[PDB]
């Protein structure tokens, strides 16, 4: 039998995250008739961002109110975006089923709380969780790629910060990857041993952050590159094994079932923290 | 503006 099994869950990628991960947009949602996409992905994406190329602006910025602008919300009376965690807590604090959550989970049900079709409406917008100044910003655009010109990146200005869609599981922690696994390497379990991955895609990286960045750009997307049949529902390139000596991110498709112990190696994920190793 | 789905609901402009 595997013994790896329950451990190995939360790299089953198709599964807890369910949806792309370089592009998110996994389900659909009407506003006044008309149809949208939208992220979906069970899973935090961490360190993952959004760099608008040509325009100085960053993407964190409030919304144009079309260069001047981010993917931010506008300010709001209250202010609601952005907001601290503690201005979160402190804003559901007769909530006994929102205010004690996790600041990503949190963070995904406060933009998840803004209903734009003021009947009930599906759509609920994305967030991005700055795990520098611990603050909540509510995305107004949705949209991730676009070659206003811009795409998704795991980039060091963005290490700390967090994508979440409306569908962050709250047991994220449980269920979900973050950090990387030192001395270990991604394998498939087979007859009572686990295995190599037979066939990896080898890219060379100078660290593990630059495998981690690779990785994440040859991970499922809901949107072909260079701008529903689209959706990937997780299935992509989603796992990396990097080996620090010889500087090979060895990036595959499949799941893998079990860890293998070796030293030159640390196991990544596109959804993983592209530092944080354990 | 918004409407928030949480109970007590309100609105944010």
């Amino acid at each position: 039998g595997n013994p790896w099994t329950e451990y190995m869950a939360k790299y089953d990628i198709e599964e807890v995250h369910g949806s792309g991960i370089r592009v998110d947009l996994g389900e659909d949602a009407e506003v006044a008739g008309t149809q949208y996409r939208l992220p979906s992905g069970k899973c935090p994406v961490f360190g993952k961002g959004i760099i608008i190329e040509n325009s100085n602006t960053t993407f964190l910025k409030p919304v144009a109110t079309l260069k001047d602008g981010g993917f931010a919300f506008p300010p709001t009376n209250p202010l609601i975006s952005p907001m601290t965690l503690n201005g979160m807590r402190d804003f559901y604090k007769n909530n006994e089923y929102v205010k004690n959550l996790d600041e990503l989970t949190l963070c995904s049900r406060h933009a998840g709380n803004m209903n734009p079709d003021n009947k009930n409406s599906n759509y609920k917008y994305p967030a991005v969780y700055d795990y520098n100044d611990k603050k909540c910003h509510i995305l107004y655009i949705a949209a991730q790629e676009n070659n206003f010109c811009f795409r998704p990146a795991k980039d060091k200005l963005f290490e700390n910060y967090t994508y979440l869609s409306k569908n962050v599981v709250d047991n994220w922690e449980e269920v979900c990857p973050r950090k990387n696994l030192e001395n270990a390497k991604f394998g498939l379990w087979v007859d009572g041993n686990c295995e190599d991955i037979p066939h990896v895609n080898e890219f060379s990286a100078n660290d593990l952050f630059e495998c981690n960045k690779l990785v994440f750009e040859l991970s499922a997307s809901d949107q072909p590159k260079q701008y529903d049949r689209y959706k990937s529902h997780g299935k992509g390139y989603n796992w990396g094994n990097y080996n620090r000596e010889t500087q090979k991110c060895e990036i595959f498709n499949v799941k893998p079932t079990c860890l293998i112990n070796n030293s030159s190696y640390i196991a990544t994920t596109a959804l993983s923290h592209p530092i944080e190793v354990e | 503006c918004w409407t928030t789905r949480m109970s007590p609901p309100q609105q944010i402009c």
